[PDB]
């Protein structure tokens, strides 16, 4: 969608390319805690500012699968995994793929989809890049975090990444 | 009167030789610059014009003088000056009275015609207009006109004109060689036309005077042979590949195939094999066979092989069954063995363009060889042999009455003509000021009003388009939730996707018409009037196009219907002519037909469709109907079940 | 330029053009050194006209470059700098050629459409040529001013 | 001096290279700038009475 | 003419890009159809001759096109027709090969309906012609390939409305 | 490719593709996993095998890059390598391809006309792709070095 | 065969085979064996192949062997199964070489010409390759059926 | 012309008898050294000019022939001789790949001994450099490969002889 800032030697491209060097779950937790940060230290959502409609079916289906189903669809979004579901966020713009992230994370917070393990606590990686963010304007803070997600999902052509993050059982 | 027509442009034929014309077309039909021998002769013939040019001030000033002496000399009992407009054993003086005053008139105009036309040659430097015009006019004066007088007085004209110049052997030598040329050009007779006979018995046979292929650029003529030097060679092989594949592609490009070079170089094979090979190579397979149909690719095949388009309809289908069959060898072969070929160009010689001037032309491919000569034909993809020929045989087409690209595509919105220079399509047919155009209705088809005149103005239900009407009551002819605010807009905007195709974007729209409209105080038809003459209309339709384009786009949109022919035209474009746009448009809307079809208060729309805008619409996959043009076969159960 | 419509005009028509069209053109071309003067004054200083006008304008409107905004991000700013920078220069066109068709037809016919397909709020647009115009005009002499702000104003009115 | 290896060493894919009109272009004015978001508004349409409120000018 | 291979490599040339993993995607799906379409090009060929004399009895025979006023009367008439089908057919069946239209273009359509136009050749009649190849086509060479022939055979007839 | 190849040679036979064709046409497109592999190795190492190779041309012969030479200038090497890496790219266009016609057609159809007219050397450009051919074979295994090699030296050969 | 076409193409543009011509060669020469496997298939039980075709077809066109029929008597029955065995052995020269050049011009260009001269039905010999093709491949492997069943289908095709 | 397979064949259907032992034989011999042949004509198609180039500086230059009054004198000349020495070359790569001898006696010696002897093209020294490029061949594709690229060029030069 948007053109992304990929590799230009500044704050906010390193802060992105920071955030991808981390792992699936150092990314997904980091997006789960900077969500949680977001409103004090991060910019918050407006998501009337994004065409949230495209979603509203792929969000649905996450309401109505089963708690176990609805963490492994998270964990497939940050797997780059292929599913229905990856594909369909990667056909999104990257507001829309943001603020349906963030519908997620409202959710879970609402308990209508699996909440994050009990008593889970981010990594030292994970930490330090959450704090440059938190760093940073929240103009740098939109775009880091827009940059962040756009990756997601499924797209033919790209592939690779070894690591995984299958559960929590 | 003709059906058809292969174009026509404009045919410069040279009239006779000049030293700069000479030199630099010399230099031209070798694809190259002048050179020292071009240039060498320029500079000479250059340092010589003054004397050149004193010569000819000196004749015209006594121009009078010479001819008299002429006329003296030649006549006797009277005086030959009364009305201006060595000796041959059988000369004898002409009598004035009995001669004639006809008769004496051309004597003394042929006489001063004469010197007139010595000083054009000496000024040209060449005598090529002299040899042109008098090899044979013996011949042509002989029955009324005494050839040994005639002689008699060029010898006097000869000695008066070579009498003004005592100067030195520069000036004298120059008038006698030239007189010398035209005495025994005059004394000369008629050679026998140049006769092309036709190659088959579907093509004519034909004859040119010998002066007309003398005036006429020569063309120059490459043969191969074992003794030339190697620049001789390489000049050509390089012409060879000037004709087949239409320019130096090895100089451009530096493609080539070598060892046929070097075979036909060799004399391993002929001139008449190396085309044959070079004409099947995958070099001409891409640029003269890929790119184009069959069709096409055998008319450029003619040119490149013979020097010559298609000469009949025969011809044409003959070697489209050749290419069907065999492809580009086939095709290739049938060219170069033909008897045609052996006959122009034997075994050595490279094929030339033949044309006008090289030997007589036809008139029933005139025009197609023309562009086909041209060296943009390759970007002709359309054939226009095949085209041309088969209309010749058939009625005039369902064409515009000025050409194919006069029509636009029937779409809903977009003025799309065809562009007459690229990828040039272009088919003149010859519409006479009376002739119709036959239109399709959109509706049923006993409502044309060419069998149901009073049919003008009945809709035509669900077999044609959607037709937008005032006939509900306006707002305000106050209360919110007044339902007539949806159909006059609706209105409105159905009008705008009339004139304009589609609608409008914001900031576009007359809105001082359109509540003039909603007021009730204007009709549909002076809204659309307004949109008609609006800047927007001109400068998108007006504007961009050809006047009879815009002429016929507009009359599409406002009355619904292309022209009928040249009378609806030539009033639309008399009055552009004379008046302007906003003329034309009132002309179109103010018309009887309008009213007829559309009143005070019903929007136009497409009623009739020319039968390619129909075939557009209605041949494709999905629109087909299962009935039309093929056989419907009814489909029963076996009666063995 | 100025001969294209007076020529459209004229040939609409079907008349030679006019006393009043050819001393129009006639005006405009021998007091066409001032044109390319303004043109070379705002051609030279686009970094800083623009630069200063997008200051100008996020904090006159700070809701396009806060959340929900359409400027909102380090690229949607980018962008807009751009969209700004497009204008100006269009602006010089219009300058050198006397009239207004080439902005008319670069960057305003169906500008409403695109700006409405893109969400961007168009009264901003038009705040930041006003704000362009104003730096701008700051940078030139008082005529060169005026002549460029005839056309600044034609660009922000078919906006507003 | 001119020195050849500082060239080959600054190698820059031709396609990757900025052209006109690239938004790219204006990254440096865009962060030099650093637009000032507007703070989080408190907003509250619970507690907004629109009779009393609404203008009544 | 261009292929798929060969266009997808033009596509890329044009922006001069190297192939990147949507154009390898591209030629991966031309290389795992090549197989299909070898196989069906060769059914055809053994075949062409009898597609064009079902197609024809299928369509055009015993109609108005065949009886005196109607244009494939004559046998000159008649021979042509059933030599464009076969030019038709041959030519789809290239464009299936390539798994590109381009050939259709170039070496098919561009002038062939003036050409008509100017022979006074039915067009409708001739698309009808076209359906009935592809019909035949797709029965004698599956329902998969037989939608690949009939995407070509469209687009002539397509180019020729 | 062979598919274009055989469609265009049966085309101007006016026939149907022989089944040795068809067959030759088969047996290129189950090979085609190994030519996608080495385009893929070719892209992934671009702008390392043009700078090796342009480092190792330069150092080779000076005289291109020293005054008077055609490539002498930051914007001219600048440059020399941008051709480099457009003969790299169109490498890649024939791997896939299986066949020169793409690289013939894109980049060696009256090349010696270009270079003659810019005044480039075109064996030193012959070179510059021997160069790029060593860089990108040592980063291959030897049956997928061949494989690349072959149109390494279809493009050196044509180029010289 | 499929080398003698490759070079012939070759020299047609004068340039050595192209590497994609060599890969294809290479593909070709290594897949001899199953080629060699499918004509000693053929050789050896050429016999079978040439009596159950012969049969089929007599079962199937009686009108050919009927009074009157070319066909009719003896001698004339072998001689067809003569013709027959020929394309029989046309087939395996096809399957050999990798295409249908040695079937062209030993037994099949002006085939119609021939037969016609001998009043022979070329539909009836069509038919009879036909039969020889289904029992061939009803006598061999799918792939090696397959395989065989493009130079049957060429033959079948061009006599037809 | 004729390869192996294309001669077998040949040899075969002269005496109408089906492919027999010593032919399959034949067959399986050329298919065996398939991959060496090819690799051979990719080698010399690399290093094409550079054979030449070596076997010229070898054989030809600074002798008679290049001075005036010698058949290498003029540019032409060379130029003509550098190419005669690349056809030879690439025709004696040719008849490699097939394995028959028959291309080079049709397509490269055709009154090719009556051309230079017609043109003083003198024999003497095109057979030396054919055999300067047989033995560059031979140092730079192998020891087999080379002796298989030395039975053509030693029938070039015998039919020049
Ligand atoms: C080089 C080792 C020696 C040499 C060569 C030389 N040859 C010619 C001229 C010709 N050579 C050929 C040969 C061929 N042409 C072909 O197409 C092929 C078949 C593939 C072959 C083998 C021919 C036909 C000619 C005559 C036409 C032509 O020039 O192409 C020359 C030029 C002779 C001249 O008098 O101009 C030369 C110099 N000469 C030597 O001295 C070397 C020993
Ligand atoms: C958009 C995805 C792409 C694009 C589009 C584009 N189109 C035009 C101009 C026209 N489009 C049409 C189309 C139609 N007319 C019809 O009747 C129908 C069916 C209802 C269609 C689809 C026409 C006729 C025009 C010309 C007339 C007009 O524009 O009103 C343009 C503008 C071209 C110009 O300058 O004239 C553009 C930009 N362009 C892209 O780059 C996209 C890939
Ligand atoms: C009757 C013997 C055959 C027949 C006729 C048929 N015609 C049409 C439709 C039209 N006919 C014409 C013809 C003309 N219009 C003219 O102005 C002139 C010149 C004087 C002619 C000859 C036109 C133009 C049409 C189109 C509709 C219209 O009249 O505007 C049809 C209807 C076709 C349809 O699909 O609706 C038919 C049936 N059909 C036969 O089968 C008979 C052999
Ligand atoms: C009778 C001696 C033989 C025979 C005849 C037969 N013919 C057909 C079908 C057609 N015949 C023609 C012929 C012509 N059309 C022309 O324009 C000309 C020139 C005036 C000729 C000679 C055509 C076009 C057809 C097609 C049908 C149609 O007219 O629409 C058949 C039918 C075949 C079928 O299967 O439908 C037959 C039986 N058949 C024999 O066996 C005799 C030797
Ligand atoms: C058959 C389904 C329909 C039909 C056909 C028909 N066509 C012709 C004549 C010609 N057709 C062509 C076609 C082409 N030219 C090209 O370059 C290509 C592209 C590959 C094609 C397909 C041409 C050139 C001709 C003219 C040949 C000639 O010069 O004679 C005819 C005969 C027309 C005539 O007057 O002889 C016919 C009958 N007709 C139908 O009714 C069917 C629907
Ligand atoms: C000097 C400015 C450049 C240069 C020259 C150079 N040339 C050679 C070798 C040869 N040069 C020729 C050229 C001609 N011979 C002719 O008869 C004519 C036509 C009138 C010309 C132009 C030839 C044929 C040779 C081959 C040697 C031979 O006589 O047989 C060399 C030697 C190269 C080697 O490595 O052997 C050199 C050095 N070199 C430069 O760098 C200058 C740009
Ligand atoms: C302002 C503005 C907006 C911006 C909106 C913004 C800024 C939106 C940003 C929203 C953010 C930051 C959303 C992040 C959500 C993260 C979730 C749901 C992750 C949960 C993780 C889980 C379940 C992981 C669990 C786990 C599992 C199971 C393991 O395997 C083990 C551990 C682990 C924890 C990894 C819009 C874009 C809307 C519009 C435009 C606009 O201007």
């Amino acid at each position: 969608g948007i053109f992304p800032n990929t590799l230009a030697a500044d704050v906010v491209p390193a802060t992105i390319a920071r955030f991808s060097q981390l792992n699936a779950e150092d990314q997904l937790a980091l997006i789960w805690f900077a969500y949680l940060e977001m409103g004090k230290t991060l910019t918050i959502a407006a998501p009337g500012a994004a065409s949230m409609q495209l979603a509203e079916n792929a969000l649905k289906e996450i309401q109505a699968m089963g708690p176990l189903q609805q963490t492994q669809a998270m964990c497939d979004l940050a797997n780059r995994a292929d599913t229905p579901l990856c594909r369909t966020y990667a056909s999104w713009s990257p507001n829309i793929k943001l603020g349906f992230w963030y519908r997620l994370g409202e959710l879970m917070e609402q308990g209508f989809v699996a909440p994050i393990p009990a008593g889970y606590q981010l990594s030292a990686n994970a930490n330090a890049v959450l704090a440059t963010i938190q760093g940073l304007e929240s103009g740098q803070q939109i775009t880091v975090l827009r940059n962040a997600v756009v990756d997601m999902g499924f797209t033919a052509g790209k592939d690779g990444k070894r690591i995984a993050e299958p559960v929590v059982p | 009167s003709v059906k058809a027509s292969g174009g026509s442009s404009l045919a410069r034929p040279q009239l006779y030789q000049t030293v700069p014309v000479s030199a630099i077309s010399q230099a031209e039909q070798q694809d190259r610059f002048l050179e020292g021998s071009e240039l060498n002769e320029l500079t000479a013939y250059f340092q010589s014009g003054a004397l050149r040019l004193e010569i000819a001030e000196t004749l015209t000033q006594n121009a009078d003088l010479i001819v008299s002496r002429a006329a003296n000399r030649i006549f006797t009992g009277g005086s030959p000056l009364s009305y201006l407009e060595p000796i041959p054993p059988g000369f004898r003086p002409i009598n004035i009275a009995r001669y004639g005053p006809s008769n004496m008139q051309k004597s003394l105009r042929d006489m001063s015609w004469f010197l007139r036309y010595t000083t054009y040659a000496i000024v040209a430097g060449d005598p090529n207009i002299i040899v042109v015009n008098t090899r044979g006019l013996k011949e042509v004066i002989e029955n009324a006109c005494s050839i040994d007088a005639t002689i008699v007085a060029i010898q006097e004209m000869r000695a008066a004109s070579a009498d003004y110049f005592r100067n030195n052997a520069q000036a004298k030598e120059i008038v006698l060689q030239y007189f010398d040329i035209l005495l025994s050009e005059f004394k000369a007779p008629t050679p026998a036309n140049k006769v092309r006979q036709g190659p088959s018995n579907d093509i004519q046979g034909l004859e040119l005077p010998q002066s007309y292929f003398n005036a006429a650029a020569k063309r120059q003529k490459y043969a191969m042979k074992p003794g030339l030097s190697a620049l001789e060679k390489n000049a050509v092989i390089k012409a060879a590949y000037r004709q087949i594949f239409e320019r130096d592609i090895t100089k451009a490009y530096s493609q080539s195939i070598s060892y046929l070079e070097s075979q036909v170089r060799n004399g391993d094979i002929s001139m008449k094999e190396f085309v044959r090979r070079l004409a099947k190579s995958p070099l001409y397979r891409k640029q003269f066979f890929e790119p184009f149909i069959n069709s096409r690719a055998l008319e450029l095949a003619f040119r490149h092989i013979l020097g010559r388009g298609p000469s009949s309809r025969e011809e044409v289908q003959k070697y489209f069954s050749i290419v069907s069959s065999g492809g580009l060898p086939a095709l290739v072969d049938a060219l170069v063995d033909s008897q045609e070929y052996a006959d122009y160009f034997g075994e050595e010689t490279v094929p030339y363009l033949r044309g006008l001037g090289v030997e007589a032309q036809e008139c029933r491919n005139w025009g197609m060889q023309q562009d086909l000569f041209s060296y943009s034909a390759p970007f002709r993809k359309v054939p226009q042999f095949i085209t041309t020929f088969a209309q010749y045989d058939r009625p005039l087409p369902d064409q515009h009455v000025y050409g194919s690209g006069n029509d636009p595509l029937e779409i809903q919105f977009g003025a799309i003509f065809p562009k007459e220079t690229r990828n040039p399509s272009k088919r003149p047919a010859p519409f006479n000021k009376d002739t119709k155009r036959i239109l399709i209705h959109r509706g049923p088809a006993v409502n044309n009003q060419v069998g149901n005149p009073s049919a003008v103005g009945e809709f035509p239900g669900s077999l044609g388009a959607k037709v937008f009407r005032l006939n509900g009551g306006l707002p305000g002819a106050g209360t919110s939730v007044k339902f007539g605010e949806s159909s006059t807009q609706a209105l409105i905007r159905a009008a705008y996707r009339q004139v304009f195709g589609r609608d409008l974007y914001e900031g576009q729209r007359l809105s001082v018409a359109e509540i003039q409209l909603e007021n009730g105080d204007i009709s549909v038809r002076e809204f659309i009037k307004r949109l008609a003459k609006s800047e927007l209309f001109l400068k998108l339709y007006w504007a961009p196009h050809y006047v009879c384009k815009a002429i016929e786009y507009m009359h599409r949109r406002l009355l619904g219907r292309p022209t009928y022919g040249r009378q609806e035209m030539n009033q639309y474009f008399d009055i552009a002519s004379k008046q302007g746009f906003y003329a034309v448009v009132e002309a179109m809307i103010d018309s009887k037909e309008y009213s007829d079809a559309f009143g005070e208060d019903t929007v136009p729309y497409e009623r009739y469709l020319t039968p390619g805008g129909l075939q557009m619409r209605s041949a494709r996959v999905g629109s087909l109907r299962e009935d039309i043009g093929q056989r419907v076969d009814k489909e029963v159960t076996p009666r063995f079940v | 330029s100025i001969v294209t419509k007076s020529i459209v005009n004229a040939d609409a028509e079907a008349r030679y053009l006019s006393p009043g069209e050819l001393d129009r053109i006639k005006a405009f071309v021998t007091g066409g050194a001032a044109r390319l003067r303004i043109a070379e004054t705002l051609t030279g200083s686009r970094e800083t006209i623009v630069k200063q006008a997008g200051d100008r304008l996020f904090q006159k409107r700070p809701d396009i470059v806060s959340p929900g905004g359409n400027a909102y991000g380090e690229e949607m700013t980018a962008t807009c700098l751009r969209d700004m920078d497009y204008y100006l220069r269009l602006v010089t066109y219009g300058v050198v050629s006397g009239d207004v068709t080439p902005i008319e037809e670069i960057g305003l016919v169906g500008v409403r459409e695109m700006y409405r397909s893109l969400g961007t709020p168009i009264e901003a647009v038009a705040q930041s040529v006003r704000e362009m115009k104003e730096v701008a005009s700051g940078l030139m002499s008082s005529d060169d001013a005026a002549e460029a702000s005839a056309y600044f104003d034609f660009v922000i009115g078919k906006m507003s | 001096q001119i020195v050849w290896q500082n060239e080959v060493r600054r190698f820059i894919p031709q396609e990757k290279k900025l052209t006109a009109g690239n938004p790219m272009n204006f990254l440096g004015m865009a962060r030099s700038i650093n637009p000032a978001a507007n703070t989080i508004p408190k907003v509250s349409a619970q507690n907004i009475n629109i009779e009393a409120s609404v203008p009544r000018r | 003419m261009q292929d798929a291979i060969t266009a997808v490599i033009n596509s890329a040339d044009v922006q001069g890009k190297y192939l990147d993993g949507a154009a390898m995607d591209k030629l991966k799906s031309y290389f795992a159809s090549g197989e299909l379409r070898v196989r069906a090009a060769s059914v055809i060929s053994a075949n062409a001759a009898t597609i064009v004399k079902e197609a024809v009895a299928k369509s055009l025979l015993y109609s108005d096109v065949t009886r005196p006023g109607g244009n494939m009367y004559t046998t000159r008439r008649y021979a042509a027709c059933i030599r464009d089908l076969d030019y038709y057919l041959r030519y789809a069946t290239y464009a299936m090969l390539a798994g590109d239209a381009s050939i259709l273009d170039e070496r098919v359509l561009n002038g062939l309906k003036e050409t008509y136009n100017s022979l006074g050749v039915p067009i409708s009649s001739t698309v009808q012609a076209i359906q009935a190849i592809k019909e035949v086509t797709a029965s004698l060479v599956g329902a998969d390939a037989g939608k690949e022939m009939g995407v070509y055979l469209d687009y002539i007839c397509s180019g020729l409305s």
